[PDB]
């Protein structure tokens, strides 16, 4: 059967999309971005 | 100095996607018609 | 009382964790796999009774 | 004082407290909880038995 | 002036070193190059023009 | 594949296991055994389906630069305009053929 | 190899040709039933994942 | 004379299964999940109706 399969959490194969499964990902795209807060 | 080593990129864009698979002709090759009981007797 | 002087000193702390996929992704023997049931639930519904 | 929204940790094992920062962007978060799926149910039977 | 693009290899074509992997350089031409089926090459030899 | 005739290949010489295969489906001493089932085959309550299989790799790289620089000194460029060319056209041609060339070489 | 044959119809019934292929859907309630063949999905008791053939 | 030529229908049969985690990575990845699995058996069937004949 074909699975998913999962990462090795190696932030490494995560960044590179990377899975033990059947399907290589693109990339884990956007979840946004934060900019550091200017003092007063 | 801020340089293209410094940017961190969030996904590669995937463009194009290629399924490598048989062109698949046989219409051309067998004359064929459908069958409708499980068994086919063809007359010569 | 011994375990909770561990956690406040930061010794062995409290945490809660979701399961790997390439766990939970193939429970109930999928693929060829084994002795690797789901976790379940439900209920019972007891009685009590009494007498004036 | 009008000014903390203040939760009762229903289940605290000793005593404490925490105070926590939470902007009105989740993006200032400190921590996330970022669902992907949520409760899909799954439904069958087994086919022997018939039972769900 | 700048230009830029990336020029890389299409899916399938893998080197003869990792083989099978699920992350492919598409660049790489130090292992990439010679092993792609959407091309095939032949050389030609022939005599030569006198100058 | 199938045999045919008993003692396939005893009449094949070739040495070349792979060719006298091939010889002996030619000469129809073997046939390719590929055929559909007789449907008691995966009506039997136990039976073993083929299984599909698939699998998404993928190939990656980066983008890369290429860059060319002329620069005509004034003199040059007035020259240009007196010799009948537009001088500021002139240039973006030289530069954009220039890299258009390299692009096809590259190719 | 190479190989030569004939596909020929001249109406109705006279359809010729070395192997006919013939497909049998008949008894099959089809969606685009020019797809020739059926899906079937069950989806497991135990794991609860589906399977499709 | 009339002679008759005939044959049973015979079967062919595929199966994949694709767990939920699967399905729900390929959709994410952009893939038609549902209809990939479809396109998926449907098409090494028909490979393999090719080869047969």
């Amino acid at each position: 059967a074909e699975i998913g399969g999962d990462h090795g959490y190696n932030a490494t194969n995560i960044a590179a999309g990377q899975t033990s499964g059947a399907v290589t990902q693109i990339g884990p795209a956007v979840m946004g971005m934060v900019r550091r807060a200017i003092p007063n | 100095s801020t340089t293209t080593n410094s940017n961190s990129i969030g996904r590669p864009n995937l463009v194009a996607l290629t399924r490598a698979t048989t062109k698949l002709i046989y219409s051309d090759i067998v004359a064929t018609q459908r069958t409708n009981q499980p068994v086919a007797a063809f007359y010569g | 009382a011994e375990i909770k002087k561990q956690m406040e000193a930061g010794a062995l702390v409290e945490i809660a964790e979701g399961m790997a996929t390439s766990i939970a992704e193939l429970q109930e023997g999928f693929n060829g796999s084994t002795d690797n049931p789901w976790n379940e639930m439900g209920f019972r519904i007891d009685k009590q009774v009494i007498e004036a | 004082g009008g000014k903390y929204r203040v939760y009762i940790d229903q289940y605290a094992k000793q005593d404490y407290f925490t105070v926590g920062y939470k902007g009105p962007n989740e993006m200032d978060a400190g921590i996330y909880y970022a669902p992907y799926v949520a409760l899909t149910p799954l439904r069958g039977s087994d086919p022997k038995n018939f039972q769900p | 002036l700048l230009v830029r693009y990336a020029l890389s290899a299409n899916p399938y074509t893998v080197a003869k070193d990792e083989k099978e992997a699920r992350i492919i350089d598409g660049g790489d031409m130090d292992k990439m190059a010679g092993r792609s089926d959407l091309s095939v090459l032949l050389g030609v030899k022939l005599p030569k023009i006198i100058i | 594949y199938k045999v045919l005739e008993d003692t396939p290949f005893a009449t094949i010489e070739e040495s070349d296991l792979e060719l006298a295969l091939q010889i002996a489906i030619v000469l129809l001493k073997v046939r390719l055994f590929s055929d559909a089932a007789s449907t008691s085959k995966f009506e039997s309550s136990d039976s073993e389906i083929a299984d599909a299989r698939f699998q998404i790799n993928k190939w990656q790289t980066a983008v890369k630069s290429r860059k060319l620089k002329t620069g005509i000194t004034v003199e040059l460029a007035q020259d240009l305009e007196a010799n009948g060319f537009d001088a500021p056209n002139f240039l973006e041609d030289l530069l954009a053929t220039e890299m258009a060339d390299e692009i096809n070489k590259d190719i | 190899y190479v190989i030569v044959g004939v596909v020929e119809n001249i109406g109705e019934k006279e359809i010729v040709g070395s192997i006919f292929y013939a497909p049998y859907t008949e008894g099959l309630d089809l969606d685009d039933p020019e797809h020739v063949g059926a899906f079937k999905v069950v989806v497991d008791p135990e794991s609860l994942q589906p399977s499709i053939g």
